[PDB]
């Protein structure tokens, strides 16, 4: 039974190492969510600092890949940083060679192709991570593109990743069934972050403090993460209505 | 490390057999029967396509009979994809020889080269062998008309009439029975088709389940012509010989 | 480090079976149904856009891909394996042909190059076979319209019409009854939509179906004027609206 | 080295090659054989830069002898000449090219015809009735143009060759110490020991 | 253009007696018309009762002596502390010098 | 399966220990060192009477002052001899002198453990290296596939090794002559050999300072065999 | 590159891959070598399971390495071609550098060296081939006959056989071959070689190949009829 | 058990069995003892013979004029590691005109042995070394294990029955460290230490091997009748 | 089963058992700690005195990277050294190209990516060490801890080895009782205490205390070993607290 140890086909036509890499994805027990506004793309993720000895500022699963592109990861931090460093290098090389900033969907495809190679070549293992890329692309506008260990990728109106993804997914599905549009009809990113946090609270059924969340925001020509005080301001506005 | 997963394709059994070569030959025994018959005035190549469909575009299809150069052709039995890798290599060798010596490559030299490539995969590299057996039909000014066969071991032999693929035991007995040395091409054409008609696992031998070819000095004066038969021409020769 | 898997992972079993190729074909069998039909003045390839989630934008995922201006491809099996094959197929069309002969390759030769790549993954060291079956439709000046199937083994066959994947056995039987050598492109598109409806469970419309054709030259899609010999691509992906129009006359 | 001549007559090829080997100031040898037998019915004479000449000739010889054993068959003069040309054409774009000019005289046993090929160091091949390399042609070609006939006997070819050598001995400044003459025909290769 | 060689001047003298040997050399080191040093040792004790001097280009001279002293050391390791005879040392030096046949040590060596 | 360079739980390399078993199956070779010279003798062991026994070369010259005898998978020894000869000649080129017997042996033994996943397995042959140099005089070494070499006053390797070594234990003393050693090798070979010892199925050789390494003629060895028979019948 | 150690020692001190290569030789068609006083004869078995064969073009069992040396074999046919090619190249390389053709012993030592190399190199299996190498050294009239095998050991033989049922024909040769007086003529040597094959072959028709090598590069292969005459004469004397 | 097929595999309790098996080869090897004072460092090694006709395997190797070691285990591995030390000692002298520090020599050996324990295909070294030396910070004694662990000590012993000598040194610690400016007395303490590890056999003239390095003493090995003084 | 025999193989859980087995080697090792203070960091380690023959203060375990980073580790000591050698190459190339000395977070990732790389293939073994490291850069003091998996985080206090639970409990008290912060000289004293308290898990053999520190005020941001009087002062403080 060595067809379960390396990336070769089982009699069922299945790659078990790919399937087990998907299971490693939920090892952190963290749930992430991404949504699109008019002028922005917002990504939120649960922040859990269990040890009091940890420096909480260094505990992060959101990465600044380029000036425009941001990436949140669902999976263990070593594989997350492996993917982050590579995506950064790929985005920088792209700009040098082709003279313009790497689009979010192109980066997602490139990282997905790299992931595909690990599912075919035996010596390389898959990374146990799901990479959600976000930006405000200069051609396509607000963008969410997600990659997994199978090498699969696709664009999203909105998306959710983690142990309780299905609850978040269905919550988001129902909202977009009402509004009948592909985005959050809102001018300011501040309110789109408030929407994201609110709908995660409803889906998960848990309340959040400023240190329980981690937020990333993509606007035209820059991506940035919110501080604990920026999130606190966000939580105050939610509670006051 | 990686050793754990190595099948070790290039090793002897306790009996002194090459496992993978033997299993590749087992694979080839399930392939469509290909027959070659050498006559005094030409060579015949006849081969059976494997359980085809009515929607298969036959006139543009090629799975059995391939052209290496103007003088040499091959009949394939086994993995088609593997055969095409080797065929392109053989086509290049023929052209290299032509460029170097300004003369068309002698048939045996081409056969040896391909057979040596197959041999290499059984002795070194750790890769699986090519699951292919060829029948080489060709002509040169030294030995004239020649029939050879090679198999995954890289061993090749010369023949007057030979079969590869499925039911070779039954086919070779029938050829051994009706073959004679003074035979001609038109007679060999009939023998090849009659042999396939009896050994076939299909209910009846039809034009859409066959590929056919002849290498003839039946070309205007001292020169050789290859003829890859078209679907309509295979249908005509089946009626002529009295099979359909 | 170093890739220490320099040995074949696909090997002949005692029965003469290449296990990994058979298992790759099993993966193709599980895949979503795709099909191809050749007409007298064109070819049509079609498949179902099986959306993994309704939040996902299925337009961003292209199952039908342009390889050259006159050649298109569709698959059944593992999507990621298909995506990298399309990338390699597009590149090999340039490196091993266009940069040599100054023109795009004919369908059969590009198919041959793709097949070679798939064969090598069946014999080379430290790799598994590709888990896809391709259907490549195309046109060229001297061979005309053609349709080819390519399997994980690297074997390829030319077809008048065929289907691969989930409901291929039933679909091929359906195509055998309908196909003839006097079909026009519009008739083939009509048959394609009929055939594809049988294998689809849920929604059946232009947004859940991907369909492209190899047909007449499209000078409107060329992007420039001034060179008479350049008349535009024969490959054209049908829009969501164009599909729905023909579903009313279904 | 200096002078190498070749002439194809009715039924044989005749190659004449100088015997002198000069090292700047002194003539070190006056009996040098500037030729190699490639196969029983194929002879190659050569001239060019020191060392390269013999190194190249023996390298070709070995390759043809290897082919002869492998196939149990003698290559045609045409085939041998093409092989030699390719080697020189490969050589000219190398780091250090072979500076060697050759004449290949052979009798084709299949066609029953003598054949003379002239190939220079660039890989420039020509089939000829008579040929030369270096300054040898400048003196001899006018005599060969006049007297040559395609139906000449071997004895007539030798007489025409003597007239060529005499003209060379009269008008060339260098003393090339005479020539070794060899004949290539259906029976093989033999040396004319008195010339 | 960069010239990798230079002339540090100096003069050395070796004389073989009946049961002794001398290797002498001046201690002046120069470039062109300038004096670098009035006392720069040029003749060296290399062990095993061998003395050596590589006169000419001092950089190559120092490099060679350094490599030979090293060769003596490794001769002891590899061959059980055997004494390197003067004839064996000479042959060893030939190989050190010819090793750089096409980019020579620009020195006249005496042992 | 398992690594080629794997250690056993006892702290031994499996492959080296297994190669030692192959050497035990090999034909007997015996070496005896004296102050007048070192003697090397071997069992030829022809597998059939049609095999021309003089073509069995199990004693070999490395240099004029160094000889070598082998036992085990003798085909494996050819590259070891080639390396030894090259090392001997190369050292003479670099140093204008003969190379020490120990240094030669050490150079050969450096090849031994160059195996892994370099060659694929250890050598399946043991060597008796005998020679002379000015520093340490007449010497006999036993080079194994472990890379270890022991110096010996006398040594036997091959199938009859432990029986022969016990015999060499009793017979050897520091005042042996060359002639005494020759007869002693012949005596012990005859004891351990399956077939009856003669000049065709056994070979002698020696290394002296004056004449260097010499393989003995069958006529010369035959006389020493006849001399042996008479002296054993003498008591 | 593929570096896997295929040829390795076993607990009992055996290299099984080298021993299994010998089993492939045991399966191969019988080959026999007999040297007379002024000639060597190489006999070879052709299994008659394969008829409808083209004997003009089918690879012959005996191969010329040079004009004065020949090589026959038993075992894997494809493997033998690699050894023959290497040997032929080395024969021309020796002539080019030494200005003298190879001795029969040298050529044997080279081929045996190649075979040995494949028993302790990574990523390769041993040759499933044993060879009989025969001929005459340049300017020498003494016959030479050597044998090699997968392990790489080689040795000279007055007469020897390899391949299937070689045990039987070696039995025959051991009682019929006299060293003090070997086959004085070509006839006697060929006769003894055919006789030895007739112990094993089956039919004396196209199943026996004979090649006679004489001094000064005089090598000739006997035809079917010439061999058939020996077969006829042997059995007519036997009927008594 | 299932985790001892190669060096690249941890066991479930976090053990490297191939390294531990390599460690076992040292215990099979013959005993050797190391000890130092503030002025001198001494190696004492019990050499082993194959039989009565054979020589006694050399146990001590010189690396430089100021450094050397004694071995226990696979001798060819000691030759490789000692050769490496010779080169590193030599690189330091040629490039920096500097004698290699004994502590830095240990660091280099540690790192060379480590690479063999983390990579596939290779194997650990099957030998233990006792390095002595005298550098700019005085006398030193190191103990090398093929796991990679190198340890600076006052005295120690490795090989078969080495525990007896190691206990003796542990008692004598306060005495032998004070033997300054007296090489013969320091060697005596080492010969008395190695005597605690002997059973059946005793120290003879061709059995005993001693080395010493110190303040004004180059690394010099004593064998044969040179050590008869200390028997 | 068989998922734990080869490195880089996912089990059906989604776990790499070989990395988890490397952790067992770390847990078997001696106790090492790290304490982040006001303007720097303090490292301390337990050195087991196996025998009287060990020369005191000679077998140094803590290692310096560049001139401003300190590294200490528990588990397989050679693996730790190999990792530090790499760290020194990384820091050297960073300073070569960018002039400035490598920042601590930048340095942390360099080690992290290297250790993570040894979980990607079956041709290599995971590192059998948890490394505690840090120092002072332009943005101030940083303390990190890096595991066999390649996982690392920033820390206020860090501890690993056989007495990690004991140490962690003590570190947690300091964080609670000093929210405004701890001074460098305080941290050295506390580090000595914690190692002494953590020595109860290795109580069979006696031990030797080793401490180092980087501090902007006390060491000018450079890594230095705590020696002589300051070391003895910390040992006295530690010995007073256990009694
Ligand atoms: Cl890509
Ligand atoms: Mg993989
Ligand atoms: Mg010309």
């Amino acid at each position: 039974g060595y067809d379960r140890h390396i990336t070769i086909f089982s009699p069922e036509g299945r790659l078990y190492q790919v399937e087990y890499a998907f299971k490693a994805t939920n090892q952190t027990n963290i749930n992430s969510l991404a949504v699109r506004g008019k002028d922005c793309t917002v990504v939120i993720s649960q922040k859990k600092v269990p040890d009091k000895l940890l420096d909480p500022t260094t505990v992060s699963y959101i990465f600044c890949i380029s000036r425009t592109i941001g990436m949140v990861v669902n999976g263990p931090i070593p594989d997350a940083r492996n993917a982050a460093l590579r995506a950064k290098a790929e985005a920088a090389e792209f700009r040098y060679k082709y003279g313009y900033d790497m689009p979010c969907d192109v980066l997602a495809k490139r990282m997905a192709n790299l992931s595909q190679i690990y599912t075919q070549r035996a010596y390389m293992r898959p990374l146990g991570v799901i990479l959600t890329f976000v930006s405000v692309d200069e051609e396509l506008g607000p963008s969410i593109y997600k990659t997994d260990p199978a090498g699969y990728y696709v664009g999203y109106k909105a998306t959710a990743t983690g142990p309780k993804q299905q609850e978040i997914t269905t919550n988001l599905e129902n909202h977009f069934k009402k509004s009948k549009i592909d985005h959050i009809n809102e001018e300011s990113w501040e309110k789109v972050v408030e929407f994201a946090i609110t709908h995660m609270i409803d889906a998960l059924g848990t309340e959040f403090s400023k240190n329980d969340l981690e937020v990333g925001v993509a606007t035209k020509d820059k991506f940035f993460t919110l501080s604990a005080e920026n999130i606190e301001e966000r939580l105050v506005a939610i509670a006051e209505q | 490390g990686s050793r754990r997963y190595d099948s070790r394709t290039t090793i002897f059994s306790p009996e002194g057999r090459l496992y993978q070569v033997e299993y590749a030959l087992e694979s080839i025994s399930h392939a469509g029967t290909a027959i070659g018959i050498m006559a005094s005035d030409g060579i015949v190549l006849a081969a059976e396509r494997k359980v085809t469909s009515t929607l298969l575009e036959q006139d543009t299809s090629t799975e059995k009979l391939y052209k290496l150069n103007d003088k040499i052709a091959v009949a394939v039995a086994g993995l088609t994809a593997d055969a095409e890798i080797l065929i392109n290599t053989a086509r290049i060798h023929a052209q290299n020889y032509l460029k170097t010596y300004n003369e068309d490559i002698p048939v045996e030299i081409l056969v040896r080269r391909l057979s040596d490539i197959k041999q290499g995969y059984t002795q070194h590299g750790g890769l699986r062998p090519f699951g292919v057996s060829f029948i080489y039909a060709g002509y040169d000014d030294r030995y004239g008309y020649q029939l050879y066969t090679s198999n995954p071991s890289g061993n090749y032999t010369g023949w007057k009439a030979i079969s590869v693929g499925a039911n070779t035991s039954a086919a070779q007995t029938l050829l051994q029975m009706d073959y004679k040395d003074d035979m001609k091409v038109d007679d060999a054409i009939e023998l090849a088709l009659k042999t396939l008609s009896k050994t076939t696992d299909s209910s009846a031998l039809t034009y859409d389940r066959l590929e056919f070819a002849t290498i003839r000095k039946g070309a205007n004066d001292g020169e050789v012509y290859q003829k890859i038969f078209k679907p309509q021409e295979i249908k005509d020769i089946l009626v002529k010989t009295g099979i359909t | 480090m170093t890739d220490r898997y320099s040995f074949s992972l696909t090997t002949f079993s005692p029965s003469g079976k290449l296990g990994q190729i058979d298992y790759a074909l099993t993966a193709v069998k599980q895949g979503v149904t795709s099909l191809g039909i050749k007409a007298t003045n064109g070819v049509v390839i079609a498949t179902e856009k099986k959306s993994s989630s309704p939040l996902a934008m299925s337009e961003t995922l292209s199952k039908v891909s342009l390889l050259t201006p006159d050649i298109g491809a569709v698959y059944s099996g593992m999507g990621p394996d298909y995506r990298v094959l399309v990338d390699k197929s597009r590149k090999v069309a340039h490196t091993s042909y266009k940069r040599i002969y100054g023109e795009y390759p004919p369908t059969k030769l590009l198919v041959s190059e793709v097949a070679k790549i798939m064969q090598e993954a069946t014999q080379s060291g430290g790799v598994r076979p590709f888990g896809v079956s391709l259907l490549i439709a195309g046109h060229d000046e001297f061979n005309g319209f053609s349709l080819y199937q390519v399997d994980p083994s690297g074997s390829y066959f030319p077809w008048k019409a065929t289907a691969i994947g989930k409901g291929s056995v039933a679909a091929k039987t359906f195509l055998e009854k309908r196909w003839n050598d006097e079909l026009e492109l519009e008739d083939a598109i009509h048959i394609a939509l009929l055939t594809l409806k049988e294998s689809v469970e849920g929604e059946f419309n232009g947004d859940t179906i991907e369909l492209a054709i190899i047909g007449d030259e499209n000078p409107d899609l060329l992007g420039y004027t001034g060179i008479p010999t350049d008349k535009g691509p024969r490959f054209r992906k049908l829009t969501s609206q164009e599909i729905n129009d023909r579903l009313e006359a279904l | 080295m200096d002078i190498i001549l070749g002439i194809r007559v009715q039924d044989s090829v005749i190659l004449a090659s100088s015997k002198a080997v000069t090292r700047g100031i002194s003539v070190l040898k006056d009996s040098d054989d500037k030729t190699r037998q490639l196969s029983p019915h194929t002879l190659m004479s050569f001239a060019g830069e020191a060392g390269d000449t013999v190194q190249f000739a023996e390298y070709i010889q070995a390759n043809i002898q290897l082919y002869s054993i492998r196939e149990d068959y003698e290559l045609s003069p045409q085939a041998v000449s093409s092989f030699v040309r390719q080697e020189l054409a490969k050589s000219i774009r190398s780091r250090r090219p072979y500076q060697v000019n050759v004449l290949i005289g052979g009798y084709d046993k299949k066609k029953n015809k003598p054949e003379l090929y002239q190939i220079d160091y660039l890989g420039t091949k020509v089939e000829l009735p008579y040929g030369a390399h270096g300054y040898s042609g400048f003196y001899t070609f006018s005599l060969l143009d006049h007297h040559y006939r395609p139906d000449m006997t071997t004895e007539e070819g030798l007489d025409l060759l003597k007239l060529c050598v005499q003209e060379l001995e009269k008008r060339m400044p260098m003393d090339f110490k005479g020539v070794i003459v060899k004949i290539v025909d259906k029976d093989g290769i033999r040396q004319v020991d008195d010339f | 253009q960069f010239n990798p060689y230079g002339d540090n001047g100096g003069t050395i003298l070796g004389i073989a007696g009946e049961d002794f040997a001398v290797l002498a050399g001046d201690t002046r080191n120069i470039t062109d018309y300038s004096i670098n040093s009035r006392y720069e040792p040029k003749v060296f004790d290399c062990g095993d009762n061998i003395v050596m001097s590589a006169n000419g280009f001092a950089a190559d001279g120092d490099a060679l002596v350094k490599r030979f002293k090293n060769s003596v050391k490794w001769y002891h390791f590899d061959h059980n502390d055997k004494k390197l005879s003067i004839n064996s040392a000479a042959r060893n030096i030939q190989h050190l010098l010819y090793g750089k046949r096409f980019f020579p040590y620009y020195v006249h060596t005496i042992i | 399966d398992r690594g080629v360079s794997t250690f056993s739980p006892e702290g031994r390399l499996f492959q080296v220990e297994y190669s030692l078993e192959a050497i035990k199956l090999g034909s007997t070779a015996i070496g005896i060192a004296t102050k007048e010279g070192v003697v090397l003798g071997v069992e030829k062991r022809a597998t059939s009477p049609l095999l021309e026994s003089d073509s069995i070369e199990k004693i070999v010259e490395i240099d004029r002052h160094i000889g070598c005898a082998m036992s085990g998978l003798t085909a494996d020894a050819r590259s070891m001899i080639e390396h030894a000869r090259t090392a001997a000649v190369t050292h003479n080129l670099y140093y204008d002198e003969d190379i020490n017997v120990e240094s030669l042996t050490q150079s050969v033994c450096d090849l031994a453990l160059r195996f892994g996943e370099l060659m694929s397995r250890p050598f399946g042959v043991a060597l008796l290296i005998a020679g002379h140099d000015a520093d340490d005089g007449y010497q006999l070494f036993h080079a194994e596939p472990s890379g270890t070499f022991y110096r010996y006053n006398a040594k036997a390797i091959g199938s009859g090794s432990e029986g022969a070594q016990a015999e060499l234990l009793n017979e050897w003393h520091s005042s042996l002559t060359l002639k005494e050693a020759e007869l002693l090798v012949l005596k012990i070979l005859k004891q351990v050999m399956e077939e009856k010892l003669d000049e065709n199925n056994a070979q002698l050789s020696c290394i002296t300072k004056q004449d260097g390494f010499k393989i003995y003629d069958n006529e010369k060895t035959a006389e020493l065999i006849k001399e042996l028979k008479e002296k054993e019948a003498a008591e | 590159g593929y570096d896997r150690a295929l040829s390795i020692f076993s607990p009992d001190g055996h290299i099984f891959q080298v021993e299994y290569a010998l089993e492939a030789v045991k399966r191969g068609t019988c080959a026999v070598g007999v040297k007379g006083k002024n000639c060597v004869v190489l006999g070879c078995e052709r299994r008659s399971t394969l008829k409808l064969q083209d004997t003009r073009i089918t690879p012959s069992k005996v191969s010329k390495i040079d004009s004065h040396v020949v090589l026959s074999f038993s075992g894997l046919n494809a493997d033998s071609r690699i050894l023959i090619e290497k040997a032929r190249v080395e024969a021309q390389s020796h002539r080019l550098t030494l200005e003298d053709p190879v001795t029969v012993e040298y050529l044997t030592r080279y081929v045996a060296g190649v075979q040995q190399r494949y028993t302790q190199s990574g990523g390769v299996r041993p040759f499933g081939v044993s060879t009989l190498i025969a001929g005459f050294d340049p300017r020498d009239d003494e016959p030479k006959l050597y044998q090699t095998e997968p392990s790489g050991i080689y040795s000279s033989w007055s007469a020897q056989t390899i391949g299937r049922n070689s045990k039987t024909v070696r039995e025959f040769l051991e009682k019929n071959y006299d060293r003090k007086e070997p086959p004085a003529t070509v006839e006697e040597c060929v006769k003894l070689t055919v006789r030895s094959l007739l112990e094993v072959v089956q039919t004396g028709a196209k199943n026996i190949e004979i090649t006679v090598v004489k001094p000064d590069s005089d090598i000739v292969a006997l035809s079917s009829e010439e061999i058939n005459q020996y077969v006829t004469q042997i059995e007519q004397e036997k009927q008594e | 058990n299932n985790y001892d097929g190669d060096t690249v595999t941890f066991s479930p309790t976090g053990r490297l069995f191939q390294v531990e098996y390599a460690l076992e080869a040292i215990k099979q090897g013959s005993v050797t003892v190391g000890l130092r004072s503030n002025t001198h460092a001494v190696l004492v090694a019990l050499k082993r013979n194959a039989d009565e006709l054979s020589s006694y395997q050399k146990k001590i190797i010189k690396c430089d004029e100021h450094m050397g070691l004694s071995l226990a285990g696979l001798a060819p591995d000691a030759r490789v590691l000692s050769n490496y030390l010779r080169q590193q000692c030599n690189y330091s002298s040629l490039v920096f005109n500097r004698k290699l520090a004994v502590e830095r020599a240990g660091h280099l050996l540690c790192d060379k042995a480590q690479k063999n324990t983390q990579s596939y295909g290779g194997r650990p070294y099957g030998v233990g070394l006792l390095i002595i030396g005298y550098d700019k910070s005085g006398a030193h004694l190191l103990e090398f294990q093929p796991s990679g662990n190198v340890t600076e000590l006052y005295g120690t012993a490795i090989g078969a029955r080495s525990q007896g000598a190691k206990t003796y040194l542990e008692r004598t610690l306060d005495t032998f460290i004070k033997i300054d400016g007296n090489p013969d007395e320091l060697i005596k303490a080492g010969v008395e230490a190695i005597s605690q590890s002997l059973r059946d056999e005793s120290l003879t003239v061709d059995n005993l091997s001693i080395a010493i390095v110190g303040k004004d003493t180059p690394f010099t090995i004593y064998d044969g009748e040179a050590v008869a003084k200390y028997i | 089963t068989g998922y734990d025999l080869s490195n880089s193989v996912f089990s059906p859980d989604g776990r790499n058992f070989q990395v988890e087995y490397a952790v067992k080697a770390v847990e078997n090792g001696t106790t090492s700690i790290g304490i982040k203070c006001n303007d720097g960091v303090v490292f301390a380690v337990e050195k087991l005195i196996t025998s009287k023959l060990l020369v005191p203060q000679k077998n140094v375990k803590i290692q310096v990277v560049d001139r401003h980073i300190g590294c200490v580790y528990s588990g397989l000591i050679p693996d730790g050294r190999h990792l530090v050698n790499r760290g020194r190459e990384e820091a050297a190339s960073f300073k070569k190209l960018y002039k400035t000395p490598i920042p601590i977070p930048a340095f942390a990732d360099r080690l992290g990516q290297y250790v993570q790389a040894h979980t990607l293939y079956n041709s290599v073994r995971p590192f059998g060490v948890s490394t505690i490291f840090g120092g002072v850069d332009k943005n101030g003091a940083h303390l990190y801890m890096l595991e066999p998996s390649g996982s690392y985080w920033g820390y206020k206090g860090a501890a690993t080895g056989k007495g990690r639970q004991s140490a962690k409990a003590e570190l947690e008290k300091l964080v609670d009782h000093h929210p405004e912060g701890l001074s460098a000289r305080e941290a050295v004293k506390q580090a000595a205490k914690i190692i002494y308290l953590a020595h109860e898990d290795n109580k069979e053999k006696d031990f030797e205390l080793e401490i180092s520190w980087c501090s902007l005020s006390e060491t000018n941001g450079l890594h230095k070993f705590v020696k002589g009087d300051l070391l003895q002062e910390a040992i006295d403080f530690a010995q007073k607290e256990i009694n």
